[PDB]
């Protein structure tokens, strides 16, 4: 009837804006965040620009949407689903952690607590394929801290150095081998700097990779 | 002292434990041996509700069992009409992450929430015909797992901070605040008469609430795992529960136990959604096998499947007068099972 | 939630003139318009629609190929563009609001509309009942007839009722049989299956005395019935 | 001024070919290589259309692409089986209306392949230069492309069928194929050259922006593997035939009717070549071959 | 966590003093609601296509 039609055209303009709302989220950017509490996670979020916290940012025509989830503090088996399909996982590490210890916790070094959630997220059976950006930040208040304390009190075997360039590489390549996906998923680490402002322009990088290289995967030519 | 009260309380354990096994007079399962069994229960796929581009987390009916609602992580709230498979409204929603929803018993109002620690509540019937949100009920410090209306004012929720509340719409403060869970609360679901509601938490419990007093009755344990959904009987007097120990257990309010598990040793995956049917004899349940199960609620037999979906079956819900089964599931689909 | 128009006056036949019809405090873009026309004696008679996002567009046989109906949804107008003026196109032309979705109810708000007055296959729905003497505190009904039966296969009888107090614009008092319109009392109620249609008033007070109409709406182009006057 | 009451015979001996009554030891090879090569075409493209529709992995529009792809080729095979066991003295029972349908099998079915090609290359760049993650898959372009890519087959091998042949002009027209006309030839032959270099830029646009911005950061070594596979492959099974039909219609006494029969052979081995070379790399459908 | 315990014990005491019925009975009584509105459940027993809304 007239009235059964006229439904149907609702309908139809229903989902006319459906697919245009949909077309318009596919072009924007998810990437969600991780870390510690001190990782800088609140001071890296500064510079691109409770419950779950949105940042959106725009850099070289493309829309970026943060996902600052560090408000939560609940069961992250229930909820952490909700995220699979995210571009990338930034994961903040603050190096300076190497020597303290959380106060919450009795003698487990912060450093070490923050391998054993990025051990729980680089081999979670939700983000298998998904590539996780590790930003290693207050690189140079570890640098004044290296110089007079040992690298030791964290890592208890280590042949090297205390110089700045030979203590985070070890570090460095601690962290990127924590994952048993070597060959699905791409680490791609980098030294926090303040002044450059390329802290956004490596997520911009690290982003465009890991577009350009599914872009390769679905059509074949890869 | 410490010491006196927990060795007195690990005793209290004792006389519930204790006066359980004398209650138990026989299993269910030799009570209904001779019940004639159900036969092969064969559902088709009537109608496939499509437009949600990203993974359904929550559905429900309405009283009508006509309309439905859905809600998905594109940030879009759905009214459907079940008979034409058209759109009623698409209501956008202000946080994408959105884990459950609530189709009120008149029809005149919808709720969801989800990680945003917000349960908002849309007016459909208005004036100027464009569903407004009316109430954001911001009083959780952690993500709702669940909603459920009582009347168009009294709506209960449970949340990830381990507290279920009952909230009064037009002033938006909690009435009454449901405490005594130990771990993240996943489901609760509401009595027939609106009286009395039970939630499954993720310390592997069920507690019955009564909503007036705001005090637990009683608390069942068996499980091993997160308890994901939970529902009533019809006749409000036992509940069934779906957990990730891939059983669903089929409690008694009046005789505070266990009466089945639901238990096949080729089901591995955990339970998301469990439902019954209007009578009581078939308890669906939603399963992470990409499939979805229909049990003999009365003899423990899997006289069914609902295989239909390519990923795992989010929420399955039936209609009020059971002429039909509605399961969502992460692969952006809506079926409809009669 | 008003909505108002503009246009109307005095017209020598053969001339042609605009209507625009100003919608205001609700969501324009969402809603199906209609017009509807009153000659200056006689009752209601439907004469275009355009449905939401101009979709679909119909037209009354009086007026087909010589009207074109617009809107504008940027700026929440709706235009009516007359062609050729004929001496039965005097009237006073309500424009309407509906929205077609499950459980919805159309022909509920209606403008004050405009005075045009120029110089010089139809389902038909009958009542005749007119002038019907009432005292106010008395049961009164009003029967309705059809030539079809409204009743389509999916149960919607689409018949509908509307209230035009004296001055005043037509007010929807039942959307579909045994459905009752929002902001209308109670003592309003209708009864009627396939062909018979009645509509019951428990008991009536002076506000509610004047004329009451009869739409269906199973197909295009809506004919409405003629007048039924409470008189007092 | 048309002659088309003649026969097949009084054109063989208008141009300078020869209508070989007897059956011949070059005519057998001929027939055997061929043979092979239809039933090796035939049969992979039937694996590459069974894996396509039988996987619901494959079930986007790249993949739509690559089924339409084998099924041109199939189609490839089916002429070119056809077009032997009407060779050598068979091609003696020939009629003007019989010849024309094999030679139109054989124009259809090429086209077919080359513009598939063609589409796979547009597809690719497009897929490759968007920017976004998932991008809801549509089905609409893929059709789209498919209706056209098969309309200009069927179209490019019916107009000498119909209209544009020479039975109305004897003296102009080409060596090999005595009634199409040099006018024909240089189209078909345009066409493919301007679909070869179109392919050619597209690949080397889809190669600039991977090597910058890949870079910028191996995907490289295998892009460039990629790329140059699939070039050659066209263009050592292509160059040869254009090649010739351009010698045909553009230098006269050039003998040119010389290696023809082998270098349609070569033509034809390359809708061979397609379902392997398109298939290789996409290590998860080569090996659902089972 | 004096409070908590001290909260925990009067939990189960409320818990513990409530009249508890046989699971025989309440098994009958789920068998009997469930066959008394039997003939009312649609996905149990199949309907015609003339009372089937899909
Ligand atoms: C008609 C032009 C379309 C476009 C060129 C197709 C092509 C490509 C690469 C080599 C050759 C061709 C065709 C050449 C004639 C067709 C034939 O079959 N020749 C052989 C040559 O020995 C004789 O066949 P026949 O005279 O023995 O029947």
């Amino acid at each position: 009837s007239a009235e059964d039609k006229a439904a149907v055209e609702r309908s139809k303009m229903i989902d006319r804006n459906l697919r245009e709302d949909g077309e318009k989220a596919a072009r924007e950017v998810k990437l969600l965040l991780l870390g510690a509490g001190e990782s800088g996670k609140s001071t890296i979020v500064k510079q691109m620009k409770t419950g779950i916290v949105e940042t959106h940012f725009t850099f070289k025509d493309l829309h970026f949407k943060m996902f600052d989830v560090g408000g939560q503090r609940s069961e992250r088996k229930k909820w952490i689903h909700c995220f699979e399909g995210v571009t990338a996982i930034i994961f903040c590490v603050a190096l300076s952690d190497y020597d303290l210890v959380l106060a919450e916790d009795e003698e487990m070094n912060r450093m070490h607590e923050s391998m054993k959630l990025f051990d729980s997220i680089c081999n979670n059976k939700w983000f298998t394929d998904t590539s996780i950006i590790l930003f290693l930040n207050k690189k140079d208040l570890f640098e004044e801290k290296i110089k007079k304390s040992p690298l030791t009190i964290c890592y208890p075997e280590y042949a090297g150095s205390n110089t700045y360039e030979e203590a985070a590489a070890y570090i460095q390549c601690q962290f990127e081998d924590l994952n048993k996906r070597k060959d699905t998923k791409e680490i791609y680490t980098h030294f926090t700097c303040a002044t450059d402002t390329k802290n956004v322009q490596f997520v911009f990088d690290a982003v465009t990779d890991v577009i350009i290289k599914n872009n390769l995967k679905d059509c074949g030519l890869f | 002292e410490l010491d006196q009260l927990r060795q007195e309380a690990e005793q209290l354990k004792n006389q519930i434990r204790d006066a359980r096994k004398a209650c138990a007079d026989a299993t269910l399962s030799q009570i209904t041996n001779n019940i004639d069994p159900v036969g092969r229960i064969q559902m088709r796929t009537r109608r496939t509700l499509r437009g949600h581009l990203a993974k359904i987390y929550a559905m429900h009916w309405g009283t009508d069992s006509r309309l439905l609602v859905s809600a998905s992580q594109d940030g879009k709230l759905i009214i459907w009409d079940s008979y034409t498979t058209n759109k009623v409204h698409a209501i956008p929603l202000r946080s994408s992450w959105v884990m459950t929803c609530a189709y009120a018993p008149s029809g005149n109002y919808v709720a969801c929430g989800g990680l945003d620690n917000i349960c908002s509540i849309y007016n459909l019937k208005t004036r100027e015909g464009n569903v407004r949100v009316s109430r954001e009920l911001a009083g959780h410090t952690g993500y709702l797992s669940c909603c459920r209306f009582l009347d168009d004012n009294q709506i209960v929720t449970s949340s990830g901070d381990t507290t279920c509340a009952l909230w009064d719409i037009e002033t938006g403060q909690q009435t009454t605040t449901f405490t005594g869970h130990t771990g993240d609360v996943m489901s609760l679901s509401l009595a027939p008469d609106t009286r009395l509601f039970v939630s499954g938490a993720c310390d592997a419990s069920a507690k019955l609430w009564d909503v007036r007093e705001g005090m637990c009755r009683q608390t069942f344990t068996g499980h091993e795992s997160d308890i994901n959904a939970i529902c009533f009987f019809p006749n409000g007097n036992a509940f069934a529960t779906g957990s990730d120990d891939a059983t669903c257990r089929l409690f008694d309010l009046r005789a505070d136990q266990e009466l089945m598990t639901y238990s096949h040793d080729n089901i591995i995956c955990g339970i998301t959604s469990v439902s019954f049917s209007k009578s009581g004899r078939l308890l669906l349940a939603g399963y992470d096998d990409f499939n979805c199960n229909v049990w003999d609620a009365l003899k423990a037999d899997r006289a069914g499947v609902l295989a239909g979906h390519d990923n795992r079956v989010s929420c399955l819900g039936v209609t009020d007068d059971g002429m039909a089964v509605a399961t969502g599931s992460w692969d952006s689909f809506l079926k409809i099972w009669n | 939630v008003q909505l108002v128009e503009s246009g109307g006056g005095l017209v020598q036949p053969g001339g042609s003139r605009k209507l625009s019809c100003s919608a205001s405090g609700f969501a324009f873009s969402s809603f199906g318009m209609h017009w509807v026309r009153q000659a200056p004696e006689k009752g209601l008679e439907w004469v275009a629609y355009i449905s939401s996002g101009s979709g679909t567009i119909y037209y009354a046989d009086t007026v087909k190929g010589r009207f074109t109906i617009s809107r504008d949804d940027p700026k929440n107008t709706l235009f009516l563009q007359m062609t050729s003026l004929r001496s039965e196109d005097t009237a006073m032309y309500y424009c309407v609001r509906s929205i077609y979705y499950y459980g919805s109810s159309p022909f509920d708000f209606w403008g004050q509309g405009t005075t045009l007055t120029v110089s010089s296959s139809d389902i038909v729905m009958t009542q005749a009942t007119s002038s019907v003497p009432v005292t106010p505190g008395e049961s009164v009904s009003i029967s309705c007839r059809s030539s079809k039966s409204l009743l389509h296969s999916n149960g919607n009888t689409y018949l509908y009722w509307f209230l035009q107090r004296p001055g005043q614009s037509p007010q929807l008092l039942i959307y579909r049989m045994s459905n009752l319109a929002s902001g209308v009392p109670d003592r309003f109620s209708g009864s009627g299956s396939g062909t018979a249609f009645t509509l019951t008033i428990s008991r009536l007070e002076a506000e509610d005395v004047g004329v009451y109409y009869c739409m269906q709406h199973l197909e295009y182009p809506l004919t409405f019935g003629a007048g039924t006057k409470l008189e007092l | 001024q048309c002659f088309y009451n003649e026969s097949i015979a009084f054109f063989y001996n208008r141009s300078g070919k020869h209508l070989a009554t007897e059956w011949n030891t070059v005519s057998k090879l001929v027939m055997g290589l061929g043979i092979t090569v239809c039933i090796f075409i035939m049969l992979a493209n039937l694996l590459v259309m069974v894996a396509i529709y039988v996987n619901r992995r494959f079930h986007f529009p790249i993949y739509y692409l690559m089924a339409n792809l084998a099924a041109a080729d199939f189609f490839a095979g089916l002429a070119y089986f056809y077009l032997m066991f009407n060779t050598g003295p068979n091609t003696r029972r020939l009629t003007v209306s019989t010849w024309l349908l094999r030679q139109g099998l054989i124009d259809t079915s090429l086209t077919a392949s080359v513009a598939n090609l063609l589409a796979i290359a547009i597809e690719r760049h497009i897929t490759v230069f968007r920017m976004q993650l998932h991008t809801r898959m549509s089905n609409r372009r893929v059709v789209v492309v498919i209706v056209v890519i098969w309309t200009m087959a069927i179209v490019m091998g019916a107009i000498p069928s119909v209209g544009w042949n020479c039975i109305c002009d004897i003296e102009n027209c080409s060596n090999m194929a005595p009634l199409y006309s040099d006018s024909y030839l240089v189209f078909w032959a345009i066409f493919n050259l301007v679909t070869f270099v179109v392919m050619v830029v597209l690949y080397a646009h889809i190669f600039g922006y991977v090597r910058q911005r890949t870079m910028r950061m191996d995907t490289m070594m295998s892009l460039l593997k990629t790329v140059v596979i699939v070039l050659g492959a066209f263009i050592i099974c292509w160059t040869p035939g254009l090649v010739l039909l351009l010698l045909d219609v553009c230098c006269p006494q050039c003998d040119v009717l010389a290696y023809e029969k082998f270098f349609l052979l070569l033509a034809e081995f390359n809708s061979a070549m397609n379902p392997i070379i398109y298939s290789y790399r996409d290590k998860e459908m080569s090996a659902t071959f089972r | 966590s004096i409070a908590q315990a001290r909260k925990l014990v009067e939990q189960l005491k409320m818990e513990a003093n409530i009249d508890r019925i046989k699971v025989s009975k309440a098994a009958a009584d789920l068998m009997a609601y469930c066959e008394a509105h039997a003939k009312e459940d649609p996905l149990l027993t199949p309907v015609p296509a003339s009372e089937n809304p899909f």
